[PDB]
RNA sequence: AAACUUUCAACAACGGAUCUCUUGGUUCUCGCAUCGAUGAAGAACGCAGCGAAAUGCGAUACGUAAUGUGAAUUGCAGAAUUCCGUGAAUCAUCGAAUCUUUGAACGCACAUUGCGCCCCUUGGUAUUCCAGGGGGCAUGCCUGUUUGAGCGUCAUUU
RNA sequence: GUGCAGAUCUUGGUGGUAGUAGCAAAUAUUCAAAUGAGAACUUUGAAGACUGAAGUGGGGAAAGGUUCCACGUCAACAGCA
RNA sequence: GUAGCGGUUCUGACGUGCAAAUCGAUCGUCGAAUUUGGGUAUAGGGGCGAAAGACUAAUCGAACCAUCUAGUAGCUGGUUC
RNA sequence: UAUUGGCGAGAGACCGAUAGCGAACAAGUACAGUGAUGGAAAGAUGAAAAGAACUUUGAAAAGAGAGUGAAAAAGUACGUG
RNA sequence: UUGACCUCAAAUCAGGUAGGAGUACCCGCUGAACUUAAGCAUAUCAAUAAGCGGAGGAAAAGAAACCAACCGGGAUUGCCU
């Protein structure tokens, strides 16, 4: 919030990492079951609770 | 006596359970004695306790304990029993004397209801048992 | 809920009774669980015959005193009368009861006699290590019936 | 290729220590390559070995201490056995096999005789 | 009929242990019978196939054909024979998957341990 | 307007992240976790709260040390090392 | 027993134009507000949940049990009944079929099987085999996958290898005399089981 | 007479019924006794050549040591020295270690990657200040070691 | 745990309504060029206005967490595009 | 009398809304018993209340959460060839 | 003697993806709530991706040929439908 | 002045133990109401649910201050009754 504490940055910093699409090579493994990254998060759609 | 805590005296529900001030506590004060030292010395094990004196405000007890990890206790195969882990805080489960009293654990007819242990003998006699070849 | 010429029934199902229903489905399981643990107690326990010896006894009450009944232990006189001591008799498979007493003679002579017969019909091995295999008769209580 | 244990387990106290710095610098350079190359799997079987080395470097000073302590009361908690926190408590055989003298004589007197039935 | 008390005839329990069988368990499973010649050559009926063995497809469409196991694709409970491959439509060539039980072993690839096993089982070898 | 106007000032944190279940149920003013009760030496749970009790019990987690204790038991808390054979 | 109820759902009362079975509360998830508990509710407890204490085993009087096996036995002569029961026994000599006590000693499957065929068994042993079909049910996938017909019963007096020798030829079942079971004596309450009585077994019946 | 409405049919649509499936669930039974201050259960953040997740793991991080096995792993890339061998493997087993930040949680705190004290050692011209490395400091209680207090109190002196 | 038309019954799916109600607050838009398959709506030039410093300006606290910036880009989304 | 606070009347707009309380005009008050941020306190037969049974997170003549709980129902509805 | 927890097993006249545990799937997930808590949906191409080279219309998506296959009346919208 | 004893302290003193989790079963403490009574207060639900303390592979009980009243029995536990 423009002057965070490190506990919030670090949680943001991980949460940013999760915000990528499926690496397209995983769709190709044997028995690969995952189609699309089902957990993707968007900043103006779901707030993450500090 | 024990005073049902119970805010402002309120009880919500039935007349019978409206009582607050002539209540008694099924455990002897001697039992509350062991209890608070047994925790006071959590590593010891309470062997016993004996009353020693009282005024009108306090009853005074002298509890005895047995450090179950001191080698002189661990040997001496007369008290080492205490060292088993099946006697951890035997005061809090009512296994000292006054434990075996306030639990009413004595042989006989005047004791049926509470003799193998009231809650167990209850459950028992309210457990319904059907066989494969019912009877 | 009162109709027809039916008996009045007393069925006490008013607490949460279903909480405590014991369907002995393990009835057979528990048999085997015993049956094995017996054939195994017979193994560990050498040739010894899986139960102690018990005395005769007359039954209490007006009801049962017509019959007679396996006891528990041999009083202190009935063991003395057969010429051994308690402390040893118990190492010979004999159960002794200190809290019994002997006010009846024709049961006194009985147990003593029964006691003698138990020592005749057995053998005691020695303390050493010879270990003579002797095939366990399994039950005293059958071998000296009451 | 890579590093191997038993070949490590016979280097010099200060030789292992040396090869570690080698692997470490080695690693260093790989990571400067990785940012210029697409894929670069060499970088595993090297960061693997720094482990191997460290495992050996620690196992050796460790069993050093294990022995120069082995034999007394009181050695480091982290060399005594783990078992269970409550096993770590139960009496030793000695303690749980004590007998009263009065109970001992009695055991020597009339012990459970090995009897048997028939005739 | 099963007579122990630690074998289960439970269809579900079995299926689950085949498919979630760990690699080192599928190798034995992925076994192939020795060739007719290859069997009296050793006094042994069957063997956990491996890579450089030599094999002939005694079943399947690729009946008749033969060759050398390029790879035991354990993941796939298959094996891949270098010589028996599906040519694609764009001219590429995707290997076909085979099942040892539908092959027959024509020439073992012999090892120190390979041999050992043949002897563990009671086999003679040349 | 008890409603949407007043919702618009919902801009301060009642709870923040519990340092012991990282759960944003750590009441700022009241300094304790509505979920697990930290700093209390014990952990909040209750028999009525049975599903929530299932959400958090031994097993919903890594089980870093309890994982292997059965194994170790299986083998008699072997302290030692394996030797060799061949092959 | 705790199924259907893993909710904390409550009515809505009348007055919301919607029915009034209990309902999950609290939004956010689609299950929110759905029928709860009810026997007709997708997800609820089932009407009259089944119970362990259902009476599975039945008591029978002993002496009419014995009656039942007795009559069973007599039907295993009576070549008529045994004909209608399955059981190809036109090509067997006489009934009851009795074989000499030697059968009780036959260690070897392949041998006994062949000795069975000698004394009349064949066509009925083929009945099995020619009939092992898949099971029509779902039982087909509950450890009951194949459904064959029921072959002969060979009542040995004493067991010297024979019992291990047939256990593996499909449809053939074996029993001592001093047992004798009614589930096998007449499978499915149909009388007339093709029993091949060894001698020693015959005489011990009396 | 079209259109439009309607009905039946064929094909095509919407939907996902049915049938057949089942590495799941249910209940039954048998065996067995092992969490934690030697830091447990839980948590937070990390970790792969190419991962978001599940799984697993901890800065030695999809893993290190050992052992058994006897050639794989596989989505692609890969080494290539690993194939008659202390040796492949996302293999099994597991007895040795590593094991961030935490958690009963223990130097003090904590909505702070906040703030002390001691020892060792290294650099900075330093017993005192600064910086890096190592190692340490919670509470209640039991046994003992030491150091104390009290005309509570026994004796000893001149 | 055996037959459904109903239980403002559960869950899912689907109609008629209906190409209908509607997309009308906050003064307002126009001309070309470029781009592009495609331009009322993008980009630039030109015009007409607006907010009018109690701002439609220049920054911040709480709160959000990458929305910043570049490059590519239009299947979904921005209730025409 | 602005802004600030307020919310009188049109019983104006909206009344499947811009909105689960808004919009327009008109109005009360506008230097203090004024407005208001943040921090902090008070908890459900309890709190707070310049007093309306008001307010206590769209909840108030007794909050929300779970459980006892498939509460009971002489009443309503359904009850499958 | 006890045991709806634990570790390991054998089973069933059980349920068969609106059933059975809430979850057969990255399920106590996603998502909701300040919080206590609440809590879903969702399985099936084929034996094998052989997942459609190439041709042409098209800005693309796609279409029409072709092609693969036992079958496209199986085309990652995938059994039946 | 010197040495003790009793009683209390203090050490990052020498070595150890307690906490927390799990809780199906087990030992305690505390402790309802819904309900039934066709009303309800005793009663019942129930010495049950919620709350609390404490153990183990079982726990607990256990070698009689017992049962009797017999021709007497003879630790405990559980089953049938
Ligand atoms: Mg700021
Ligand atoms: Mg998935
Ligand atoms: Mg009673
Ligand atoms: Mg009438
Ligand atoms: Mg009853
Ligand atoms: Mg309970
Ligand atoms: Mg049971
Ligand atoms: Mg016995
Ligand atoms: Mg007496
Ligand atoms: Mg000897
Ligand atoms: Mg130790
Ligand atoms: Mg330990
Ligand atoms: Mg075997
Ligand atoms: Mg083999
Ligand atoms: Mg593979
Ligand atoms: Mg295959
Ligand atoms: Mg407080
Ligand atoms: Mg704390
Ligand atoms: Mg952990
Ligand atoms: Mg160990
Ligand atoms: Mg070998
Ligand atoms: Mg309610
Ligand atoms: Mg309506
Ligand atoms: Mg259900
Ligand atoms: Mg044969
Ligand atoms: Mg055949
Ligand atoms: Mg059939
Ligand atoms: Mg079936
Ligand atoms: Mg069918
Ligand atoms: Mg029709
Ligand atoms: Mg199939
Ligand atoms: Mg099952
Ligand atoms: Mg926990
Ligand atoms: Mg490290
Ligand atoms: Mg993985
Ligand atoms: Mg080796
Ligand atoms: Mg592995
Ligand atoms: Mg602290
Ligand atoms: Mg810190
Ligand atoms: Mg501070
Ligand atoms: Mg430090
Ligand atoms: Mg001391
Ligand atoms: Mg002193
Ligand atoms: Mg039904
Ligand atoms: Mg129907
Ligand atoms: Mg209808
Ligand atoms: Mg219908
Ligand atoms: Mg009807
Ligand atoms: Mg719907
Ligand atoms: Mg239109
Ligand atoms: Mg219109
Ligand atoms: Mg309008
Ligand atoms: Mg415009
Ligand atoms: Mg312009
Ligand atoms: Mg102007
Ligand atoms: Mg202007
Ligand atoms: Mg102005
Ligand atoms: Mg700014
Ligand atoms: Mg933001
Ligand atoms: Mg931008
Ligand atoms: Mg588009
Ligand atoms: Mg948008
Ligand atoms: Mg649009
Ligand atoms: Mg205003
Ligand atoms: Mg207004
Ligand atoms: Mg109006
Ligand atoms: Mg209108
Ligand atoms: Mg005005
Ligand atoms: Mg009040
Ligand atoms: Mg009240
Ligand atoms: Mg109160
Ligand atoms: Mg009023
Ligand atoms: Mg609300
Ligand atoms: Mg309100
Ligand atoms: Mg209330
Ligand atoms: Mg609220
Ligand atoms: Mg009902
Ligand atoms: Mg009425
Ligand atoms: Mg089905
Ligand atoms: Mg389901
Ligand atoms: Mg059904
Ligand atoms: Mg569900
Ligand atoms: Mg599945
Ligand atoms: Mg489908
Ligand atoms: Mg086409
Ligand atoms: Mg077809
Ligand atoms: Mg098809
Ligand atoms: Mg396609
Ligand atoms: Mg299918
Ligand atoms: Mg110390
Ligand atoms: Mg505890
Ligand atoms: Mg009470
Ligand atoms: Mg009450
Ligand atoms: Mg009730
Ligand atoms: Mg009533
Ligand atoms: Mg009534
Ligand atoms: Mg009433
Ligand atoms: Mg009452
Ligand atoms: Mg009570
Ligand atoms: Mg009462
Ligand atoms: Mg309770
Ligand atoms: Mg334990
Ligand atoms: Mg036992
Ligand atoms: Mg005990
Ligand atoms: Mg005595
Ligand atoms: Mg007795
Ligand atoms: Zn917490």
């Amino acid at each position: 919030a423009a002057q965070k504490s490190f506990r919030i940055k670090q949680k943001m910093a991980k949460a940013k990492k999760q915000n990528r699409p499926l690496p397209q090579w995983i769709r190709l493994r044997t028995n690969n079951t995952i189609r699309y990254n089902a957990k993707r998060r968007n900043w103006r759609r779901t707030k993450m609770n500090i | 006596n024990r005073k049902r805590p119970v805010p402002k005296g309120a009880t919500y529900g039935k007349p019978t359970n409206q009582g607050v001030n002539e209540l008694k506590y099924q455990r002897s004060l001697r039992a509350t004695a062991e209890e608070r030292v047994g925790r006071r010395a959590a590593n010891l094990r309470v062997l016993n306790s004996y009353w020693v004196n009282q005024d009108s405000t306090y009853k005074y007890f002298e509890v005895i304990l047995v450090d179950p990890q001191h080698k002189a206790i661990r040997r001496d195969a007369r008290y080492n029993w205490i060292c088993d882990p099946v006697h951890k805080h035997r005061e809090a489960r009512g296994l000292t004397a006054t434990g075996k009293k306030s639990r009413g654990i004595n042989k006989g007819h005047k004791f049926n209801n509470t003799k193998a242990g009231r809650r167990k003998t209850w459950k028992r006699q309210n457990t319904l048992s059907l066989w494969r070849y019912r009877k | 809920a009162i109709s027809k010429n039916l008996p009045i029934l007393k069925n006490h199902f008013r607490k949460h009774w279903q909480e405590r229903v014991k369907v002995h489905f393990d009835q057979a399981g528990k048999k085997v669980s015993r049956r094995n643990a017996r054939a195994t107690r017979a193994a560990k326990i050498a040739p010894r015959p899986l139960d102690l010896l018990r005395p005769v006894v007359r039954a209490p009450t007006v009801k049962y005193n017509r019959k007679v009944r396996a006891g528990r232990g041999f009083t202190l006189a009935e063991v003395k009368a057969a010429g051994l001591t308690a402390a040893y008799a118990r190492t010979i498979g004999i159960a002794v009861d200190h809290r019994r007493q002997n006010r009846n003679q024709e049961i006194f002579d009985a147990n003593v006699q029964r006691l003698k017969e138990y020592q005749s019909k057995i053998i005691v091995f020695p303390r050493n290590g010879k270990a003579p295999e002797a095939e366990q008769v399994l039950s005293a209580a059958a071998t000296f019936p009451i | 290729a890579g590093v191997k244990a038993y070949e490590l387990r016979t280097k010099s106290k200060e030789q292992l220590a040396s090869q570690l710095v080698d692997l470490k610098k080695e690693l260093a350079e790989l990571k400067v390559q990785k940012l210029s190359r697409p894929s670069l799997p060499k970088i595993k079987t090297v960061r693997k070995s720094i482990a191997c080395v460290l495992t050996v470097i620690n196992e050796q000073q460790r069993e050093a201490v294990r022995q120069l302590y082995k034999g007394k009361k009181y050695q480091p908690k982290d060399l005594r056995a783990k078992k269970t926190r409550a096993l770590r408590r139960a009496l030793t055989k000695f303690e749980a096999s004590q007998v009263t003298e009065k109970q001992r004589k009695k055991q020597i007197a009339f012990p459970q005789r090995k009897y048997a039935i028939k005739a | 009929a099963k007579q122990s008390l630690d074998v289960s005839s439970d269809r579900r329990k079995a299926r689950k242990a085949y498919f979630t069988a760990p690699s080192s368990q599928r190798r034995v499973l992925l076994s192939a019978p020795l060739s007719k010649e290859l069997r009296a050559q050793y006094g042994i009926k069957a063997l956990p196939i491996r890579r450089d063995d030599e094999v002939l497809v005694v079943r399947g469409s690729k009946k008749g054909q033969e060759g050398k196991i390029s790879s035991v694709y354990r993941l796939k409970f298959a094996v891949q024979v270098d010589k028996v491959t599906k040519e694609k439509v764009n001219g590429a060539s995707v290997p076909i998957n085979l099942h040892p039980s539908k092959l027959v072993i024509t020439k073992l690839h012999l090892d120190k341990d390979r041999k050992a096993l043949i002897q563990r089982k009671g086999g003679k070898l040349e | 307007g008890k409603g949407t106007p007043s919702f618009g000032k919902r801009h301060n944190k009642s709870h923040t992240l519990c340092n012991r279940c990282g759960r944003r149920s750590f009441h700022v003013q009241k300094k304790t976790c509505s979920s697990c009760g930290y700093p209390a030496a014990k952990t909040r749970s209750y028999n009525w709260g049975a599903k929530a009790k299932r959400r958090h019990t031994t097993g919903t987690g890594r089980m870093r040390y309890l994982k292997h204790v059965s194994r170790r038991f299986k083998n008699g808390f072997q302290t030692g090392s394996a030797s060799k054979a061949s092959a | 027993e705790k199924a259907g109820h893993q909710t904390s759902a409550e009515s809505w009362g009348t007055g919301r134009a919607v029915a009034r079975i209990p309902r999950v509360g609290g939004g956010g998830t689609g299950r929110s507000g759905q029928g709860a508990f009810g026997n007709m509710c997708r997800g609820g407890r089932m009407f009259a949940p089944t119970k362990t204490w259902r009476k599975w085993n039945v008591k029978v009087n002993h002496n009419e049990k014995r009656y039942a096996t007795a009559s069973a036995i007599a039907a295993t002569a009576v070549a008529s009944l045994v004909l209608a029961r399955g059981h190809r026994v036109e090509k067997i000599p006489e009934i009851p079929l009795v074989v000499s006590t030697d059968l009780e000693s036959i260690q070897k499957t392949k041998e006994a099987v062949a000795a069975l065929k000698a004394v009349g068994a064949h066509s009925d042993l083929l009945k099995v085999l020619k009939s092992k079909k898949l099971r029509a049910g779902k039982g087909k996938y509950r450890n009951r996958r194949w459904t064959q017909r029921r072959g002969p019963l060979v009542v040995y007096a004493e067991d010297n290898g024979i019992v291990k020798a047939l256990r593996n030829v499909p449809g053939v079942e074996t029993a001592n005399v001093a047992s004798l079971n009614l589930l096998q004596l007449a499978p499915g309450a149909h009388l007339g089981r093709f029993v091949i009585w060894t001698e020693a077994a015959f005489t011990k019946l009396d």
